[PDB]
């Protein structure tokens, strides 16, 4: 079986320009468990990214939280990039502070 | 605390 | 309210070389409190909540011994299952296992469960009476017969009804400052103009615990699901959770619409209006 991941990108705390926060990439609903997740700052990959321990839901689909520290600004564009066997090209989800 | 006696399939 | 202790185990085989990747995690309700990763340096069951660090070295020695036995059982299972399903050694495959217990508000045994999946599909599961098994296909049916022979259900049931609940009770006491605390959602509403004619109202719930919540939109005091959007509840990363629900409305008609929020941390459901 192969289930494609759902992705949400968002901050841990309400976003305010100039104030320390955390950038999350939550990937869920996928199978098998091998997956590649990067957080992007202006297209380039952020280096110190941590992630939760692999777990799964009632329907056996996996989920992971990837996170790093960031400081929101008006110019900088943040994103999450996910690759997985079910995807032909890497899926990129932009951070939108209103979602 | 996890189960102390798991069985193989 | 009610409480649960659950353990999640995943093993993934690595055909090219070596033992499977094995990851084990334990939860009390929506709080992870232990982990084991076969790829980590320690090779020990590790704490992931402050209140479990209270446990002395005999706890960690016992948990570590047990989780390693789990690891090796899954290693063997992966080989067995590959034979049962006539698959080659060329591919990676997964076994997943989840078990644990629920208790009610009285903290006494309510429900126990134990289930097992191979490559993301149901394989075998304990029935709710804790006395019989549900085998999804003929391969699993062999395991069912084997386990019936060896009276597995009886010993598992002793754990799920007895030992599991005793641990949960103990964890609930030692961790009461967080485990027995409900965090009510912090709510607010945002407004977004799409055009001169259409607007989006978004109702936010933040920082809540446990994860279970309901957000609903009403129009003129009646439920509305059309033109609404509801994201999956997501972890904030600090142990709490987030969710929002949005509705599309005609510009100028915002006041007709109300967001309704139900959560254990709320004596009465909340109502929001723009």
């Amino acid at each position: 079986i192969q289930r494609t991941p759902k992705i949400q990108v968002y901050s841990r705390h309400p976003a305010e320009n100039g104030k320390s926060n955390f950038l999350n990439c939550y990937v869920s609903g996928f199978h098998p468990s091998d997956i590649e997740v990067d957080l992007l700052k202006n297209g380039e990959r952020i280096e110190k990214v941590e992630h939760s321990d692999l777990s799964f839901s009632k329907d056996w689909s996996f989920y992971l939280l990837y996170y790093t520290e960031f400081t929101p600004t008006e110019k900088d564009e943040y994103a999450c990039r996910v690759n997985h066997v079910t995807l032909s090209q890497p899926k990129i989800v932009k951070w939108d502070r209103d979602m | 605390g996890i189960w102390g006696f798991v069985f193989t399939l | 309210g009610s409480h649960s202790m659950r353990y999640f185990f995943t093993s993934v085989s690595r055909p090219g070389r070596g033992e499977p990747r094995f990851i084990a995690v334990g939860y009390v309700d929506d709080t992870q409190f232990v982990r084991f990763d076969s790829d980590a340096a320690s090779q020990r069951m590790e704490p992931r909540a402050p209140w479990i660090e209270q446990e002395g070295p005999e706890y960690w020695d016992g948990e570590t011994r047990k989780v390693k036995a789990h690891s090796q059982t899954h290693r063997v299972d992966l080989g067995t299952l590959r034979g049962y399903y006539n698959q080659s050694e060329a591919g990676s495959h997964t076994v997943q296992r989840m078990y644990g217990c629920d208790v009610g508000s009285d903290w006494r045994f309510l429900r126990g469960y134990h289930q097992y999946a191979y490559d993301g599909k149901d394989y075998i599961a304990l029935k709710e009476d804790l006395r019989s098994w549900t085998a999804a296909d003929m391969a699993a049916q062999t395991t069912k017969h084997k386990w019936e022979a060896a009276h597995v259900a009886e010993q598992l049931r002793a754990y799920l009804e007895g030992t599991c609940v005793e641990w949960l009770r103990r964890y609930l006491e030692n961790g009461k400052e967080t485990l027995q605390r409900t965090d009510a959602p912090k709510t607010h509403m945002t407004h977004h103009a799409v055009s001169d004619h259409e607007a989006t109202l978004r109702c936010w719930a933040l920082s809540f615990y446990p994860a279970e919540i309901t957000l609903t939109w009403q129009r003129d005091g009646e439920d509305q699901t059309q033109d609404t959007e509801l994201v999956e509840t997501r972890p904030a990363g600090d142990g709490t959770f987030q969710k929002w629900v949005a509705v599309v409305v005609p510009s100028g008609q915002e006041q007709r619409y109300t967001c309704h929020v139900q959560h254990e941390g709320l004596p009465k459901p909340l109502t929001l209006r723009w």
